């Protein structure tokens, strides 16, 4: 990665109807790579941009970040053709604010 | 000059001697004090025993529990008002007894606990109504088992009735 | 903080570093149209050298830039590439903020 | 955090759960809209119930 | 006038002789207490070492869970409850003693550091439950490699256990 | 609380409880939407008047 | 300091200020002419007792 100036980072997307084995499998992963899980809920009501930048800056090393159930964050379908992608939760958050923070100029 | 000439001026003086007599008593009572501190503080380390609990446990809410139920004859309670249901089906006032803030003594297991509600200082806490309350345990002794056993115990009676 | 590239952020009414000073990316790593990184790199590098030719003529000396594209092409990390080309650092603005004001703003 | 610290030997009661969330025709569309008065979100109460952290 | 006139005045009361003299113990008092604080901060800043640790980082935490550990025969503990998981599957309450706020005294390294719990001041910090509690390890010496060890010790025991 | 702390001998007195929660067209609907000014819901109303705790 | 009075004596005093050694730093961009703006580093007498002539 760094010989090739690509920033070293890495996500995963797991999808599939409910009740398949993506949290199970996630924990069992964990447990292989003697990593750890930070539990993130995007929709909270104290978390703005700012913090999860902040919070995905100081991320314990060896660990996982979890963004569990993604598509309850934001609209989506009819929204997301419409021009506002907009924020179905409770806090400060924006979907451009999601969009740099996991991959961005700061990440 | 300032050290020839001082020593003159002062020995001139007669009342220098009493001054410098005074200056003794000083650095004598600012020594006493001193010692007072690093004895309190060695004896403490040393021979006393102390058990702090917030009220932010629910150790805090059985202890508390076991203090109320075995406070021997202390009179320095505070009252407590509740309603008790009767077997016979109907509900009656029931006035309950809880040791008042303040220094209370206790005789489990031969030694003297010094037992201490600790009262409300700033009412900012989390979890709870923010009082901010808490209770010591200190006696003399060296052993720790003494407060273990009476956390078991007060979780015991927790568990009972 | 030579070599690398310093990020500042909004905390309050000032400019605060973010975190540490990020390693730089090459320019050539980021592999846009043909000839367009050097056409920007000149464009951004002959507004800095030449401040004179501003205050002679009375015009404001700014100047912004637009990089408009679908996602995955190459905006930010060209970006960053620039900001590491000229030894400049990165301002982070965020409009959709909720402690920003045009006060603050300004 | 409450689901994490319940006392041992005991049923956590969830009474009349359908009035949390909208239903049916909230259910069919996008959003379970979260119809109460705190910041409980859907996937916070499935995540609660069995998650990464139960 | 005021020099001549006041020398002589002076010279009439003999009690201004005990006077005077008693000037002299008010300036050796002052003397004395100015005394006190140069030596003590020359003392402070060329034989201690001072290491505070805020509430504002993950040291923090770090270090108290290695305080928590290594805390010797301390008997100025505090409770802390929590529950543990046994390996049959159930859980039991864990009954978990961390050092009390005061004055500690540990033996690492063949020194005797002085670390203490400071308390809640005002309630006000961030990132927390803003108690604003914070930890200060005070020696005698002035190498600062005895800090240094104790915290790489107290990361490495975070990543065990 | 309120209803388990009621003095001994005493008449709890719930005047125009129909002012309290939509009703009709609206119970017929989905959610029984709380029209009034704090934070009680139907659930809660139903649960204390006769739940577990009651 | 709820007049503009207290504006302008601030103004005066950090320009007239004789050669007070109780001062405090506020750091400001200053235009230069030549088009760049530099770190300008300005003195304002810290709180306290100062005498002038
Ligand atoms: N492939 C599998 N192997 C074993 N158990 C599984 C598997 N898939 C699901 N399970 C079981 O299903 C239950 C919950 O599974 P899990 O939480 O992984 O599903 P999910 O629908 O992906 O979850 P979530 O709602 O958190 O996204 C557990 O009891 C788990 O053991
Ligand atoms: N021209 C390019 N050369 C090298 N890498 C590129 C290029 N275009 C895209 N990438 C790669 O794509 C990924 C993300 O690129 P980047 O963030 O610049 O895209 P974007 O869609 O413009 O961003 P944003 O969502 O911030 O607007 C990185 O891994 C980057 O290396
Ligand atoms: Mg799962
Ligand atoms: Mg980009």
């Amino acid at each position: 990665y760094i010989d090739r100036g690509i920033p070293y980072r890495r996500g995963y997307l797991l999808y599939g109807p409910p009740g398949c084995g993506k949290s199970s499998f996630i924990t069992a992963l964990a447990g292989e790579l003697e990593h750890s899980i930070c539990l993130l809920s995007l929709t909270d009501s104290s978390l703005s941009d700012d913090r999860l930048n902040h919070l995905l800056s100081v991320a314990p090393q060896q660990s996982l970040v979890l963004l569990e159930d993604v598509d309850a964050a934001f609209l989506s379908r009819d929204l997301a053709v419409e021009n506002p992608i907009k924020y179905q939760g409770l806090g400060r958050l924006t979907f451009s604010g999601l969009l740099n923070a996991l991959d961005g100029v700061a990440s | 000059m300032p050290f020839s000439d001082f020593v003159l001026a002062l020995k001139d003086n007669p009342y220098f001697g009493a001054g410098f007599g005074l200056v003794g008593v000083g650095t004598a009572l600012a020594m006493a004090r001193k010692g007072a501190q690093l004895g309190l503080v060695a004896f403490r380390r040393h021979y006393m025993i102390t058990l702090e609990v917030p009220a932010r446990d629910r150790s805090y809410a059985w202890l508390l529990s076991w203090l109320t139920r075995h406070s021997t004859r202390t009179q320095h309670l505070s009252v407590e008002t509740s309603y008790l249901q009767h077997e016979s089906g109907r509900i009656s006032t029931k006035f309950e007894f809880i040791p008042s803030p303040g220094n209370h003594f206790i005789w489990y297991q031969g030694k003297w606990i010094r037992v201490e509600r600790n009262r409300d200082m700033q009412m900012v806490d989390l979890q709870t109504g923010t009082p901010w309350e808490s209770v010591t345990f200190t006696a003399l002794g060296t052993d720790r088992k003494v407060f273990f056993n009476i956390l078991e115990e007060a979780r015991a009676l927790a568990l009972q009735q | 903080e030579e070599g690398k590239t310093v990020m500042y952020t909004a905390v309050g009414s000032e400019w605060r570093t973010f975190g540490y000073p990020r390693r730089r990316r090459p320019l050539d790593s980021v592999v846009l149209q043909q000839g367009l990184a050097d056409r920007i790199v000149k464009d951004i590098r002959e507004f800095i050298d030449n401040p004179k030719w501003y205050i002679d003529r009375g015009i404001p000396y700014r100047r912004g830039y637009l990089l408009y594209g679908p996602p995955g092409c190459g905006k930010s990390s060209f970006i960053t590439a620039l900001a590491g080309e000229l030894e400049h650092s990165i301002c982070l603005l965020s409009l959709t903020d909720s402690s920003l004001s045009d006060d603050r703003l300004n």
